[PDB]
């Protein structure tokens, strides 16, 4: 799904005509909701005042310094996930192919820059399988994805 | 692709297909036999007061009872209070047993059904640029820059709709959405105003035929303008505005494409939210932008919520933004059910029944039932002579209201087999006896189904 | 073949003159019980009208006389055309899904959308990929007739290149959306490797022309419609279950643009049939949710069925005919039905035999017609297979007295095991005490 | 609009005595309960005495959620009030005692205090690096006041809010250096004429002076609550909004009450102690009781008060009676304020009240009548009244209401003193616990 | 700085000799309870305990919440204490004696000395150095970087394996940060530019640090204060290491689950090699369940097994109940809700009720601990209604009668303020009395029965 362009979003943006009888393309007909989105009109509209209410909840979570803030709980201990000790050579290739999976964390963290070269140098346009980084933003910017603080020049 | 019927263009009758509105005067006294009702004056009266407090705005947390027993009208009622008001203002006929849920707690759904009935309608401008690109042609700089290699200065599209074509001058920086969306010479854009970023729609039908198997959609030209200036009217509910603000609809990650692709489920709503859009909604009310717009939430069946909702409901309604309640309850003194304890009137406890504004509705007159047979029978379009509407009247008057009017189907099946085309005394005295009543088929299972044997009932 | 003689098997359509509408007695299977099957019939012929919406039929009567016959006796009449929803009771109360949400499904399955419409599409077996690294390409494609050569632009060979499309395959391009379908290989190249991998299937190669246009008449639901649009992907979940309470918003927005289909003549609208097995087991919160879904222009005709006599309301605490509150069957039309004859019990036995290809003597019929008027059909029924089986095994054609007078006698029928119920007292686990003697 | 407590601006009480004034800011009629509560709302202010319980019991339809509404109206936007109904607790996502530990964590708020860093100025030029196909960018900024004159450095999320607010060169923006947000104010310039899609000319402002960089004090002011979601989860923030928070385990929270305490201590955070409200809480069962009595014991829990209906009922989750539907081991921790029914020169009052804030006006003969109807069916059924009565004298188009209206909607209208009768007179066609019939 | 209910007490008050002398450190009277929860505290500090049970019976309004407080504050703040209710542990994601477990394994502390090995430099080249990837789906994939770290004293240039690389680019480190690779999971926090690269010419707002001074390979020994259920909750759902299992478990919603008795077999035996290294020490503590009578018999049948282990901690229960039914099987009635079989476990501790003088110093040391002065009618007055009404009544008809006694310019309380409170703020008796009395019937000035 991370490579798949939506459209019939814009359909609605550029087939709006009463002449037009509210035309949709016959193989994706049965995709009612995919078609009739205030979203899709929200996001083009000159002043943002339905853009201004889809989004809201990242506003008051911004304007009341929930990131900013000091994390002030923390995990009292962390842990790495079980493993089978099982002495065959079969066992720890399945354990580096599962446990780590290089799939998903290409998938997930994004492309080697010698994958970017070759992309960006070519004669002609070509796609990339994590076609951007897929790990998500994190929701607080002082302390992402770890549990390691430090004094605060603050204190 | 999908070839077109050129059959009939009817439609279904339900039982309440008749119903055309209130039939009032221009002063709000009721008028007997208009718009598909028979009778009921004092209600349909009351009604349209109700119906001219939501148009007139000063509904805010009012609550109105509709009592009466078993098929005397109370959702005829409703539906013309809902075709009383037009379309653009909502109304979600809920039943008591929709809110029992098994992923949130039952005194949300409540809620939810409140956003459900407010609308609220917001108009805006869009322009945007259209149609399919015909040329790409960039334009040198005057001072290129050193170091460098082409400097371009402005980008020229030349866009041409279903009406009539365009040359477009541009800021250089629309390259980037050139790129990243394989945009080429064919192909329908649109160039939005306030950021200026083109996303292709599709291939145009033009250039459908330049090759042969490369196919993807072939989207037509747009038949309409190149530069629309267009004013939209959008009627969004509250409920979307805490949906899209709850659960985000489109992101880009792994997790919120998990959270689209796996099942969306209805989760509990906190109230700091929900105080923040209603904070948010008044604010640009006041700044002349959003019309607020209430509607009814017709809880039908009102005696299925039990003791625990109407405690919310009693704070739901002291809301400062909150539709009409129009309950629907035909108990006498029933049992509340959650509270196994007061026997109360109407299955509505006595602390929220001081709330309710309550209509009355009367059983119906055995000279009426025969007006209300020729309304129905000419809403189905079955003819049937007089007699015939005596003996349904008969039935209707000995029987049951909802049972006289459910012999015009098979009366008329029988009659346009037998060879006729308008309904007479004999096929429905013979109709009577293939469709038996509740009557009937109580003394059937009582007399002739004397107890548990072989040939008997399951008691 | 995945195909049984059950007990529903001889019962091939209602059987009653279509003009004049008169239930002959010995016809498609179904045996006098002419008012109700009357009656049955003029329900199905406002079925296919479909202009009456919503409707409430309840079938009442004693157990074994015949219910669920007449159910499949109007399913069997309709054909693959209008839909029909066997659905018993008990499905409704689910642990995912609510019990209101899991019957306006029931509701949202019975009406169909008819839609007719051409499918371009081509069938072909690849011979050679042809790409010219110069963008251009070629396509060589045969069937069992003919072979042609297609040219490509630019990106369906990226398409072919995502696909992986070896010399040999059998793709398949539907032109109206452009997009490699790649079927498998073909028998002709079965011979080529000899350590095949995993996905490959063989088939046959494709027959006559490449470019197949034919008009099909797609017939969905409105269940159909409500599924695929409630998530992204979720068109997998009406085979597998994984949805749940689908909102009202994305219900209304379907409903609506099903009416607007309706008006510019895409699409036609078909009402079915909604067949509620054993109603008596629903409880009070059903029937106040029943008692608004018939009121909408998109409600089937409901038909259901019902064995209980004046007996308790589940939910409630108090006496009711049928099992059904009285605000209930106020709403609803009942049918009943009547016990049977045993001139009508012979020959639905003949029935059963003859679907078995179990062959009696007359004796033994009319031994089997009194054993039926003593205990029931559904024991009556259940002695043709015994008593052939029996006769096999001491090597008879014909069965006889003997047989089953064994069959009798080492099954008992559910009259007499109330006696040795009654009987044994102090060995079966009563409610207190065993003996254990 | 106009909703049923939106008359009530306060709870109308003196300052330095705090007398029950008969008559002033809505609550009008009642003197022993509104001066009872101006000495809870005193004690709320101190902010000093922590866990108390106060329960405002009585007859219906007198007042209880005016009182409630004017003890809010007289906090006003600065010391929490979470209006919690006693049927909300019972979830099925969460436990129903953690749902009561949510209620009381939501009302203790804390109020921080921090420095941001704001700009201001004119845009002289934007410099925007970019790759191909996924990569970094880079970005240098000219910006310019009437003094001073500096280009600027950018990283990924300034070009990604450049470009999502599409800031031009001459634009007035103020760019927040600690959270990021960019607000366009306005031109300097006019709008060119060389490019198409260039958007709407905004307001004329010149150009700003002082400084560029500029230091900003704010404060934010989170719940408890707030502090348990965004620390008890490592990515999963905004579930705080969207309900989606499980189970808080006793780890988080006896972490953050430390934290917050240090917070205290550092005069970094104040603690602002709020109230719970907790409406029509006989309700609840008695395995809520047995937590409610017992959160009541620390530093961090917050002055509740909550409302009752009923006399001598049973306690839900038992097989019992006690006055309230309360047990008698939890009210010796509450203290019960009595509440009054009325008398009909305060109905007379209230009733004007209600139709001055309404904006509907009477006749004396209407309202006598309307005084004679709400002394037999309570206020709930004569403010209905009102607005109907209004409604029926703009449909026969007359100035003021009269006898006839009022007369007219309560011909239409029935209060519950007769829906009782009508009840009991047709029991044949009405659904008790039994059968019905149909003429 | 906030009078609670429970402020003025301050420890049980115990002489030398464990004689409990009345009226001191908070408490009034009140013997036989006090020196019974001073063996109790001293049973807690000498660690021949694996489970002991101890009830707290007595009415209520008699101090058994006090008590615990009391030893709570008696073992001091490196000695587990985990306060729970009867009502806390009806959860609806596990079974409720998996609560109860996670509760007992809260009250059980271990204090570990541990090594860190941190990296704490500054990033001078990063270069990444991809390996082979032939023709498999995903591509290329990164195995082998060369960051180089510059410390104060001796810079060094080390080589990566490609999921600390990972840790590394999930943080977003440039060339120029400093940073501090934790060798122990793997993780890698970015602290700020370097000094080198200072501008005040900025925007981005980083916090910029100097270069950390000494060894870049830098070692250092810290004290951690762990209990066995952060063990099990470790264990249980990994958040720590860079793998796909314990990064893809920190962004899903975490759940409550249900550690199963291997794990907690095997967490003993990981603490039982740990205290075998001469590294920790355990320390057991007090699980304190109030109003035990909440609890069902499915939990009181748990908690036979719960006290049969070797190590369990020592259960300390309140039950204000006579006989009274048990709330799980509604047909056999006990005293206190215990269940007649689980009771033998117990050393009942009982409490009585008080005096007309005790509660007269109850008075005195709650006026004094709150900040109110008033005169000894006042006291006469307010220790009348303690005797007539209840005791933790009386106690609250000091905070209104502050408040009105600073209405009418007085700062001290006098038997006028305290005789206006009586009036204003009513209690529970004389409540349900104008109740019955004017409730007569219902109606519209009654009340819903
Ligand atoms: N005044 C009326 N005029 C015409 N038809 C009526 C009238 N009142 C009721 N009906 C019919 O009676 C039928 C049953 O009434 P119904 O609305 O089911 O009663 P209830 O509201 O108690 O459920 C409806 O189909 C409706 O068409
Ligand atoms: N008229 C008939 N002719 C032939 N077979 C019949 C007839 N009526 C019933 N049967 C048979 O009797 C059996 C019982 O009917 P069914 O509807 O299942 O009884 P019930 O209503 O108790 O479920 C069915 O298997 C059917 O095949
Ligand atoms: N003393 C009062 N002053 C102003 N309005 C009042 C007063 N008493 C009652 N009301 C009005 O009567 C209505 C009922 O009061 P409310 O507190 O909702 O009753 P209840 O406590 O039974 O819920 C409220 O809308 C309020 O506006
Ligand atoms: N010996 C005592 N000295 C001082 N105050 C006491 C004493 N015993 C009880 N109290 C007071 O009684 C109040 C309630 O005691 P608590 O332990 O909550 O009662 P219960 O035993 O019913 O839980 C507390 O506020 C406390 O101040």
């Amino acid at each position: 799904l991370a490579s798949k362009q939506n459209r019939l979003g814009h359909m609605q943006i550029v087939y709006d005509e009463p002449e037009d009888k509210k035309w949709t393309p016959v193989h994706a007909l049965f995709q009612i909701c995919e078609r009739e989105n205030p979203k899709a009109v929200a996001e083009i509209t000159t002043e943002g005042v339905l853009r201004d209410l889809m989004n809201i909840a990242r506003v008051k979570y911004r304007e009341l310094g929930l990131c900013r803030l000091e994390k002030a709980a923390r995990p009292r201990a962390s842990a790495p996930p079980i493993e089978v000790v099982c002495d065959s050579r079969s066992a720890v290739i399945e354990r580096e192919n599962i446990m780590f999976h290089p799939a998903m964390r290409k998938a997930l963290f994004g492309p080697t820059p010698s994958e970017i070269k070759e992309a960006s140098f070519g004669p002609r346009p070509v796609t990339l399988y994590p076609p951007r980084a897929l790990l998500p933003a994190p929701d607080h910017d002082k302390q992402r994805f770890t549990n390691i603080t430090v004094p605060s020049m603050a204190r | 692709i999908s070839e077109v019927r050129g059959n009939t263009r009817d439609h279904r009758t339900a039982a309440h297909t008749h119903i055309k509105g209130l039939g009032l005067n221009s002063s709000g006294i009721a008028e007997k036999q208009a718009a598909g009702f028979v009778g009921q004056c004092a209600a349909r009266e009351a009604c349209g007061v109700v119906v001219d407090l939501i148009k007139a705005h000063k509904m805010a947390g009012r609550g109105v009872l509709l009592a009466g027993g078993p098929g005397t009208g109370k959702t005829a009622l409703a539906l013309a209070i809902s075709q009383e008001l037009g379309t653009k203002i909502p109304f979600c006929p809920i039943t008591g047993s929709e809110i029992y849920s098994t992923e949130v707690k039952k005194t949300e759904v409540l809620m939810e059904n409140f956003r459900r009935a407010i609308g609220l309608r917001v108009r805006e401008t869009k322009d945007v640029y259209e149609g399919e690109v015909t040329e790409m042609t960039p334009e040198e700089a005057e001072n290129p820059l050193g170091g460098y290699g082409k400097t371009i200065s402005t980008l020229l599209i030349g866009l041409k709709s279903a009406r009539g074509q365009k040359k477009l001058r541009l800021d250089p920086s629309i390259y980037e959405a050139i790129q990243k969306e394989r945009v080429q010479v064919g192909d329908v854009i649109y160039i939005e105003t306030n950021t200026g970023a083109c996303k292709r729609v599709g291939r145009s039908d033009a250039y459908a035929t330049e090759f042969d198997l490369e196919a993807e959609e072939y989207v037509p030209i747009p038949k309409g303008e190149v530069h629309k200036k267009k004013e939209i009217v959008q009627d969004v509910t509250l409920h979307d505005l805490d949906v899209a603000n709850a659960r985000p609809q489109g992101g880009q990650d792994i997790i919120s494409m998990m959270g689209q692709l796996m099942k969306p489920k209805m989760t509990e709503i906190t109230d700091k939210l929900r105080m923040e859009i209603n904070k948010v909604v008044q604010k640009y009310i006041n700044q002349g932008v959003a019309e607020l717009i209430p509607g009814v939430l017709f809880i039908d069946e009102a005696h299925m919520l039990d003791i625990e909702c109407f405690t919310y409901l009693n704070k739901a309604l002291e809301s400062p933004i909150a539709p009409i309640v129009v309950l629907a309850s035909n108990r006498g003194i029933a049992t509340i059910r959650g509270a196994d304890d007061l026997k109360a009137a109407h299955g509505i406890p006595p602390d929220f029944l001081q709330r309710l504004l309550i209509i009355p509705t009367h059983p119906y007159e055995p000279d009426e039932i025969r007006r209300i047979v020729r309304i129905r029978a000419q809403t189905e379009g079955v003819q049937l002579t007089d007699a015939a509407v005596d003996r349904v009247a008969e039935h209707g008057v000995r029987i049951s209201l909802r049972y006289c009017l459910q012999l015009l189907a098979p009366a008329s099946i029988l009659a346009r087999v037998n060879g006729r085309t308008q309904v007479d005394v004999q096929d429905i005295a013979e109709a009577e006896e293939l469709f038996l009543d509740a009557r009937r088929s109580a003394n059937i299972l009582t007399s002739t189904g004397e107890s548990g044997g072989l040939h008997g009932f399951i008691s | 073949g995945l195909n049984l003689i059950a007990a529903h098997s001889h019962i091939r359509g209602l059987g009653v003159d279509a003009d004049t509408l008169e239930p002959r007695p010995s016809s498609q299977g179904l045996v006098g019980q002419e008012k109700a099957r009357k009656a049955a019939a003029v329900v199905l012929e406002m079925i296919k009208q479909g202009k009456i919406a919503g409707r409430a039929v309840l079938i009442a009567g004693p157990p074994s006389t015949g219910k669920t016959a007449i159910a499949m006796g109007m399913a069997q009449s309709l054909g693959q055309d209008v839909p029909f929803t066997t659905l018993a009771a008990s499905e409704i109360f689910s642990l995912e899904m609510s019990k209101t949400e899991a019957l306006t499904q029931a509701f949202r399955k019975s009406i169909g959308v008819r839609i007719k419409e051409e499918s371009e599409i081509m069938e072909g077996e690849v011979v050679e990929i042809q790409i010219d690294r110069s963008k251009q390409g070629k396509l060589t494609i045969k069937t069992t007739d003919m072979e042609a050569i297609y040219d490509m632009g630019s990106k369906m060979i990226d398409a072919m290149t995502k696909e992986r499309v070896m010399a040999g395959d059998i793709i398949s391009i539907d032109k109206s959306s452009g997009k490699i379908t790649k079927l498998g290989r073909s028998y002709a190249r079965s011979r080529d490797y000899d350590a095949m991998g995993v996905d490959t299937k063989f088939l046959q190669c494709p027959e006559g022309e490449l470019q197949k246009r034919k008009e099909v008449v797609h017939t969905v639901s409105l269940h159909e419609i409500d599924v695929i649009n409630s998530r992204t992907q979720g068109f997998l979940a009406l085979f597998s279950g994984d949805t749940g309470e689908i909102r009202s918003e994305i219900r209304d927005q379907i409903n609506t643009k099903v009416a607007e289909w309706k008006e510019e003549g895409k699409a036609e609208i078909v009402p079915g049939v909604l067949f509620i097995d054993e109603v008596h087991m629903l409880d009070i919160e059903c029937f106040s949710y029943i008692n608004r879904a018939l009121e909408s222009d998109l409600a089937p005709i409901v038909i259901m069925a019902s064995n209980r006599g004046v007996s308790r309301i589940r939910g409630t605490d108090y006496k009711s005919p049928h099992g059904l509150p009285l605000d209930f069957l106020d709403r609803v039309v009942i049918i009943n039905t009547h016990p049977y004859t045993p001139d009508e019990l012979r020959q639905i036995l003949s029935i059963r035999a003859q679907e078995e290809e179990v062959d009696l003597t007359p004796d033994a019929l009319a031994l089997l017609t009194k054993i039926g008027q003593e205990a029931g059909l559904r024991y009556a029924s259940n002695l043709i297979t015994t008593s052939q089986l029996i006769a096999a095994k001491r090597r008879a054609k014909q069965v006889g007295v003997e047989d089953v007078q064994r069959s009798f006698k080492l099954f008992y029928d559910p009259a007499r095991s109330v006696r040795f119920v009654q009987e044994s007292e102090k060995r079966l686990i009563g409610n207190d005490g065993v003996v254990d003697f």
